[PDB]
């Protein structure tokens, strides 16, 4: 036991001596290679995404770098990972998303689009054919019927809901953050989350940002179309996070 | 530290030496190897530049870093 | 390694014989740097 | 060890590396620049001639991909002309069931979600071919996307790929060209070619360019024979002094 | 893109083993813990449900899932593996429903979702899967309580456990089961039966119970197992 | 040693060797140069024999009424991707009333060749063509190698100690845009004679002619067909 090699195993998706999948425990450690996080709250009326979003020359266009995608009207979702399997995923969201609505006529909701993207990456994990993405789809939504919603889903499968995560580097450090600010409990108003999101981000990073340094994404039950805030929205909270 | 000569039975310090190397160091001897020209590299006439200005550079106008400012690599 | 930017910077200068670096020594500097820097061996955190 | 025997295979760093390896053949290759103006797209080969027995200027790596859309390559070239016919493949599908010449910001997306099913399983190898794909439009403006091995593709105002490619993206990044008519781009496009080029390390060049842009009204062609001699003696001069 | 591979990754080895199947037993045997127990009008299967911070909805998942109005899975292993077994049994259950117009036995249940966990110990370019199924069920006027493993057997038992610590659990069982318990301990007995391999505080948001009597099988409200957890009933 | 086993795999320095060995198999193969002018396009074939009894091995096959090639390389593979140039250009024929126009001839070879360097367990095709047609632009040569790239020459050769007449050609290749069509033979017989041995030379028995022109569709010469070219022909003193 003690991590033995099976002579294949690190090469193919098959169990080792152990009880565990080596191949699945290194397309995580893809998601901390993109190099970017992204927090994801949850209100009492709304769900907010914040994305670092980073440039790294003046060449790049700034608008199509985006990780901030609409998968349905009411349905966005952050990417992180490596930017082509992320792409990939996206797409593949997408399709479900409509095929959904094609087949039993009343748009998706945010809890099954994610367990249908959670397996198809577990087949990827179950043959030895291919590698599994390597990237890690978090999506939010407005539900008709449970208020605002998160989930996130793995490169193995495993997907659950959420009051607030986070995805990439810095996925150990916000959770502790962010369960700070969850057993103390507020309003989560509209106002309120944004504050907690950006803040959080923010901090574990020491950026104190730009408005063209994050992209914010936020879905509201008063107007559910899944929105991206533009640089002039955002700014208004980054100063008013200034003054508090 | 020092090293010091010493009267083999009366301990007695007879001299100051000079330090000593181990003789594998020694053995590394700064060697005398035949001319070679650095016109006799075929190719490869940007790398002795690179390499020049690095090392060589600095034995003789190190006047150039000074008045610049800045530490040789 | 941001001391090394800040010496080839010089080294461009000593090459075009000037007595000072400009704004581009230093953009320069930047790439070469950064380049051999990506090559030369990934570096991995090791925690305690 | 044999992290690098396979495309489906992660390594314990995490990345895989036969994606890794097909960059570095692009790397390899002659220099293409792309540079986006205000109102046309223009494209710039560094052709290397290998013999004096290559016929001249035939050969390109200058493809159309569509009647609006140039794609410029770099990197190993047998496997670029197979994506050129995947392309044209998909913007006459476009064309033939929604009726109207396929937008570049799809036409992208496509082919590089096409690139990236290659990098999946053991059974394929990833392209060794890293290509841009410009495009002029009046009701989008110019576009110019970049595409590798990955499968990634990124808008850009300019971009390069290909053995000088850290050269030439600082001569665009000290270059103004969000306020220049695609007439004055060209004589910039044909300079820097000129200046990454190194006849130290290559024998001699056949400069390529290509208009896209409201010069031609929305077609791509090869910029005419006049005018690309006059962006080489604007070129020869910049060397001189 | 690609054809698959067509060689089977589950072989004997010289000591008649088959390595790959008793690997994933020891996946099985790194899983939450599960107990089972059979009562006399009524099955209980409960469960250590899984969680790592407070950031984590605890109602967004269920680790004891119906499968029919009479059927119930829980299991102890990996749990993307888990939602692949529960929806080629659903589906089972409705290709049988659909041809006898009958809520299918649960024998039959377990003895295909088994024939499925054996074809991938023999198909080219899988691995097995890696959890164990508890299978309870209660039709023709008894209750049953089947398990199935990655291997493709499955056992009828009268209370078993699984997952970690699933060999202290047959032992505290062997003693406290003594046949004709009403439906009511097999959540207490059983409850106690996940405490002797669990450590901290059980909630009711923190452990899974699921029962399945003549009315048909049904997971418990939070509420209904906050009382159970008087630790007395 | 690990890189060579498949076209699949990259290398780590960033090639594939297997598609650079497959090259090799065409080195191997009998000399062979192709020339053009601005009216006709010539391929000067050296044949070679593996015995004392035996006939010489066919560099040049015949496609169509405007397309020689000559092979150089594995030749059940030259037969495979001849067989599939003849399908084409009576594929064209037979829809368009026309003859297939050999730039966008090259271009199908070009995407057959390529799809087998980048699927598993499959080979590149071990033969390298020169492509002599004659259309609507005048006269082409096309070098194909197992690579899948390909190119448009004015004057190309490959096989064994190609080398030797790829300077020939290089030296003259001003001279021959100007040439009448008994002249531009001459030149190739020349280049090709500086691939042998310096020991022998061009007889009758080893040598083959394709002419392809504006008025002459494609033809070949062997035997005594080839002694209106080998007589007049220049002495090659050492």
């Amino acid at each position: 036991s003690r991590g033995s090699s099976a002579g294949f195993d690190r090469h193919i998706t098959i169990f080792s001596p152990e009880g565990r999948l080596y191949q699945v425990e290194y397309a995580f450690k893809a998601i901390n290679q993109g190099g970017l996080t992204s927090v994801a709250v949850r209100g009492k009326d709304c769900a907010v995404i914040v994305t670092q979003k980073k440039v790294p020359d003046k060449l790049l266009d700034s608008s199509t770098v985006t990780h901030l995608f609409k998968i349905t009207e009411n349905i966005g979702c952050v990417m992180t990972g490596m930017t082509a399997d992320s792409r990939s995923q996206v797409q593949r969201a997408r399709y479900e998303a409509a095929n959904w609505k094609y087949k039993y006529g009343y748009e998706i909701p945010v809890d099954m689009l994610c367990k249908r993207i959670a397996d198809i990456s577990q087949v990827y994990t179950q043959n030895a054919e291919m590698r599994p993405l390597g990237c890690c789809m978090i999506l939010i939504g407005i539900d008709e019927e449970q208020g605002p919603q998160v989930y996130k889903c793995d490169p193995a499968g495993y997907y659950c809901g959420f009051k607030a995560t986070a995805a990439g580097v810095k996925q150990t450090e916000s959770t502790s953050f962010l369960e700070k600010k969850v057993k103390k409990k507020f309003d989560w108003t509209f106002e309120q989350t944004v504050e907690t999101a950006i803040t959080c981000l923010s901090t574990v990073l020491s950026i104190d940002f730009k408005p063209s340094e994050i992209e914010v994404g936020v879905v509201t039950v008063e107007n559910p179309k899944f929105r991206i805030l533009t640089e002039a929205e955002i700014d208004a909270h980054l100063v008013a996070l200034a003054e508090r | 530290g020092d090293l010091v000569g010493v009267n083999k039975d009366s301990y007695l310090i007879l001299e100051t030496l000079p330090t000593e190397y181990d003789s594998r160091v020694k053995a590394m001897e700064v060697d005398e190897r035949p001319t070679e020209q650095y016109s006799d590299i075929g190719g490869l006439d940007k790398q002795i530049q690179e390499l020049v200005e690095a090392i060589v550079l600095p034995m003789n106008h190190k006047e150039k870093f000074e008045n610049l400012g800045i530490q040789p690599p | 390694d941001l001391r090394n930017v800040c010496t080839e910077a010089g080294m461009f200068a000593i090459r075009a014989d000037h007595d000072f670096v400009v704004q581009e020594d230093f953009m320069k500097a930047v790439r070469k740097v950064a380049d051999s820097k990506k090559l030369e061996s990934k570096l991995d955190y090791k925690p305690v | 060890t044999g992290y690098d025997l396979s495309a489906s295979t992660f390594s314990p760093d995490g990345r895989v590396f036969q994606v890794e390896y097909a960059m570095k053949a692009v790397e390899n290759s002659s220099t293409a620049i792309g540079i986006r103006c205000k109102d046309g797209v223009v494209f710039g080969v560094e052709k290397l001639v290998l013999s004096k027995l290559y016929e001249e200027g035939s050969n390109k790596r200058l493809f159309n991909v569509d009647r609006h859309v140039g794609m410029a390559v770099a990197g190993l070239l047998a496997d670029a002309r197979s994506l050129a016919d995947i392309a044209r493949e998909e913007a006459s599908n476009f064309r033939s069931n929604f009726g109207y010449n396929i937008p570049l910001k799809h036409l992208a997306d496509r082919v590089a979600m096409y690139v990236h099913a290659y990098t999946l399983y053991s059974a394929v190898r990833p392209f060794g071919c890293s290509f841009m794909l410009g495009s002029y439009s009046v009701n989008d403006g110019a576009q110019l996307y970049m595409i590798d091995p990955s499968g990634v593709s990124y808008g850009y105002w300019g971009c390069a790929i290909g053995k000088a490619r850290q050269a030439a993206k600082t001569e665009i990044e000290k270059l103004q060209m969000k306020e220049m008519t695609c007439r004055d781009i060209v004589k910039e496009v044909a300079k820097i070619i000129y200046i990454v080029h190194d006849e130290v390390k290559d024998k001699a060049f056949e400069l390529e360019l290509s208009w896209v842009g409201e010069l031609t009204n929305g077609r791509h062609e090869i910029v005419p024979k006049d005018i690309r001699e006059e962006a080489e003696k604007y070129a020869k001069e910049s060397l001189k002094e | 893109a690609e054809r698959g591979y067509s060689f089977s990754l589950t072989t004997f080895s010289p000591s008649g083993k088959l390595v790959q199947i008793e690997y994933a037993l020891a996946a099985v045997a790194g899983g939450a813990p599960s107990v089972g127990i059979k009562a006399a009008n009524g099955v209980v299967l409960a469960t250590e449900k899984k969680q790592k911070s407070i950031l984590y909805d605890e109602r967004s998942v269920h680790k004891v899932e119906p499968i029919t109005k009479h059927i119930g899975l829980v299991y102890s292993g990996m749990g993307p593996d888990y939602r692949v077994l529960v929806h080629r049994a659903r589906k089972l259950a409705q290709q049988y429903y659909l041809v006898y117009q009958e809520p299918i036995p649960t024998a039959q249940l377990v003895q295909r979702v088994a024939s499925v966990m054996q074809e991938y110990t023999q198909s080219g370019g899988v691995r097995p899967f890696g959890v164990s199924l508890l299978i309870c069920g209660w039709n023709e006027g008894r209750p049953y309580l089947f398990q199935s493993d990655p291997s493709g057997a499955y056992f009828a038992w009268k209370a078993t456990a699984m997952g970690k610590n699933y060999v202290n659990g047959k032992t505290f069982l062997e003693k406290r089961y003594n046949e004709d318990l009403e439906l009511e301990d097999a959540i207490h007995t059983a409850i106690l039966t996940l405490k002797e391999s669990f450590e901290g505080q059980m909630t009711e948001d923190n452990i899974e119970v699921g029962i399945c009597n003549e009315a048909g099988f049904r997971r418990l409200t939070p509420t209904e197992v906050k009382d159970y957890l008087a630790a007395i009933a | 040693n690990q890189y060579d086993n498949d076209v699949t795999v990259w290398s780590p320095q960033g090639r594939i060797h297997q598609i650079e060995y497959a090259m090799e198999a065409v080195k191997q193969g009998s000399a062979t140069v192709g020339l053009k002018s601005k009216t006709h396009a010539v391929l000067v074939a050296l044949k070679r024999a593996q015995s004392e009894l035996a006939a010489h091995q066919k560099k040049i096959l015949h496609v169509d009424n405007h397309i020689g090639i000559s092979i150089a390389g594995l030749t059940a593979d030259a037969r495979l991707l001849c067989n599939f140039m003849r399908q084409e250009c009576l594929d064209s024929r037979f829809v368009f009333d026309r003859p297939l126009p050999v730039s966008r001839l090259v271009s199908l070879i070009g995407s057959k060749t390529q799809i087998p360097t980048q699927r598993y367990g499959r080979r590149p095709y071990g033969v390298g063509l020169l492509i002599a047609g004659y259309d609507d632009m005048g006269p082409h040569i096309f070098q194909t190698c197992p690579s899948a790239n390909y190119f448009d020459c004015r004057a190309m050769s490959i096989g064994a100690r190609s080398q030797s007449a790829r300077t020939y050609l290089e030296r003259h290749m001003s001279e021959f845009m100007e040439c009448n069509l008994n002249e531009l033979v001459k030149h190739g017989l020349r280049a090709l004679r500086e691939t042998l041995p310096a020991e022998q030379d061009l007889t009758t028995k080893n040598v083959s002619i394709g002419i392809v022109g504006k008025d002459l569709e494609f033809t070949i010469y062997d035997d005594d067909d080839v002694s209106p070219f080998l007589e007049g022909l220049e002495e090659r003193p050492q």
